């Protein structure tokens, strides 16, 4: 089970809407899709558990939505300290837990 | 609430590394931990979990045969061991923890920890 | 007649404890001596009633419940004690009437190779009501999504099987404990 991010840069506006979507290979059991993000060199963080809902401590903003296969990381206002490397994660299956591409939110 | 993890090892493509992570603030509950190796300019992996509680490791495909991911609940923290360092593992690697809230555990690897720059010289 | 203890001290396989056996005793005469003068059981103390003032008091009812715990967790085995047997596996009320003998089988239970027949209650929802034999082995849900009984993250197996080695030190060899728990037909 090999998971597949969209798209690689997205090269838009900041202070605006923007959508972020894994589309998985396999069907996601359980739907486990949890999404962190990671500002490139330092310790990743989680934003979404369980594939749609807001973690803890974390402010609004995010959305997870959908389950299964389609998916959706909803961010809704680009404050220019949410131009980071965004990530997927499995880990619902059993080994590979396995990531995304990332993609790069850019101005 | 914190995962104080090891620093840096510089070492060679003969020796072997050990990582430890340490839980800071709590004890281990059954919490299992997670470990991701991330090579600098790619994307972060996954080289394995541990069932805290219970110690059921479970490692990748790729280091199923060369990584050894264990757990102490006495002392409340989690080591690891990859055989070999080649070249090919020049790293930041990092232990990934799920919050356990007593009555149930979450279902996301919220608390991290900070990296440790293992270093293939 | 006599109280048949030796079919449960000088028994050849003991079982886990998370299924503890508990055997009824009654209808007899239960002589004790041969229990505490026996010199062999290292971990030996009774809560209620002295070892030596019991011999001749009369009971009605007696349970011998007996498992093979590690040893570190003997004083786990205890009226008033939390850790992990005495909330998951095997939990005395704080009422407890009677006393336990625990003595040290490395000799027999740690075979060569690691001995693994032998499991505790890892993983439980709540604590153990005393005097509660829990034999389920469904796969536990440590998180909100249920995961229906496959092995998996937050889907543990909540019997952990003990290592029990020769190499091991004194506290983790394996210890046979019998917990005798009383209440009119059991004399002395």
């Amino acid at each position: 089970i090999v998971l597949t991010q969209s798209p690689v840069t997205l090269s838009l506006s900041p202070g605006e809407r923007a959508t972020l979507s894994c589309r998985a290979s396999q069907s996601v059991r359980n739907s486990l899709l949890a999404w962190y993000q990671q500002k490139p060199g330092q310790a990743p963080r989680l934003l979404i558990y369980a594939a749609s809902s807001r973690a803890t401590g974390i402010p609004d903003r995010f959305s997870g939505s959908g389950s299964g296969t389609d998916f959706t990381l909803t961010i809704s206002r680009l404050e220019p300290e949410d131009f980071v490397v965004y990530y997927c994660q499995q880990h619902g299956s059993s080994p590979p837990w396995t990531f995304g591409q990332g993609t790069k939110v850019e101005f | 609430m914190q995962l104080v993890q090891s620093g840096p090892e510089v070492k060679k493509p003969g020796t072997s590394v050990k990582v430890s992570c340490k839980a800071s603030g709590f004890t281990f509950t059954n919490s299992a931990m997670q470990w991701v190796r991330q090579a600098r300019g790619q994307r972060l992996e996954w080289v394995g979990w541990i069932v805290v509680a219970s110690g059921n490791a479970n490692s990748a495909r790729r280091f199923h045969d060369r990584v050894t991911i264990t757990s102490d609940m006495s002392t409340s923290t989690a080591y690891l061991e990859l055989s070999s360092l080649r070249s090919e593992d020049t790293a930041v690697y990092y232990c990934a923890l799920n919050h356990c809230s007593n009555t149930t555990c979450l279902d996301g690897f919220d608390i991290w920890g900070q990296g440790t720059m293992v270093s293939v010289s | 007649n006599l109280c048949p203890f030796g079919e449960v001290f000088n028994a050849t396989r003991f079982a886990s404890v998370y299924a503890w056996n508990r055997k009824r005793i009654s209808n007899c005469v239960a002589d004790y001596s041969v229990l505490y003068n026996s010199a062999s059981f290292s971990t030996f103390k009774c809560y209620g009633v002295s070892p030596t003032k019991l011999n001749d008091l009369c009971f009605t009812n007696v349970y011998a419940d007996s498992f093979v715990i590690r040893g570190d967790e003997v004083r786990q085995i205890a009226p008033g004690q939390t850790g992990k047997i005495a909330d998951y596996n095997y939990k005395l009320p704080d009422d407890f009437t009677g006393c336990v003998i625990a003595w040290n089988s490395n000799n027999l239970d740690s075979k060569v190779g690691g001995n693994y027949n032998y499991r505790y209650r890892l993983f439980r929802k709540s604590n153990l009501k005393p005097f509660e034999r829990d034999i389920s082995t469904e796969i536990y849900q440590a998180g909100s999504k249920p995961c229906n009984g496959v092995e998996g993250f937050n889907c543990y197996f909540p019997l952990q099987s003990y290592g029990f080695q020769p190499t091991n030190g004194v506290g983790y060899q394996p210890y046979r404990v019998v917990v005798l728990s009383f209440e009119a037909t059991v004399c002395g």
